[PDB]
């Protein structure tokens, strides 16, 4: 299974559980400079238009 | 400018929750509790704006009143007759 992996299975894997999902954020400490969600979850994807 | 997150004060001790915009309605309870509110608003604040504002149309129709009864002509046609 791991040699079937290639660079076009990793894009697809990785588009289709990381790109433009909302995810769970849990802080602790000093995290006055942590960014807000709406920050957080517009950082799932790129070119913003 | 010489200020931003990090520096800004010191909270100890206050957990906050919040929920992914995706996942919660944008319009929840609009009229089932936004208007009632507005009443509760509009309440605490209509003994302060009202009656300031109430003056003034009260200057209003009797400033008005005044001006159109001074351009009316009155009876003092006396003392000169026929």
């Amino acid at each position: 299974r791991i040699a079937e992996v290639d660079a076009r299975v990793v894009r697809e894997v990785c588009s289709k559980y990381f790109y433009d999902q909302c995810p769970a954020v849990a802080g602790f400490g000093p995290i006055e400079q942590l960014p807000d969600y709406n920050r957080i979850r517009s950082g799932m994807f790129w070119l913003r238009f | 400018m010489g200020r931003q997150f990090g520096h800004l004060t010191r909270v100890r001790h206050v957990i906050t929750y919040s929920l992914s915009p995706f996942e919660q309605r944008a319009f929840p309870h609009y009229f089932s509790k936004g208007i009632p509110n507005v009443l509760r608003r509009t309440r605490a604040c209509i003994l302060r704006v009202a009656p300031p504002f109430v003056a003034f149309y009260l200057v209003y129709t009797w400033g008005t009143q005044e001006f159109e009864k001074s351009k009316r002509k009155n009876p003092a046609a006396y003392e000169n007759d026929r």
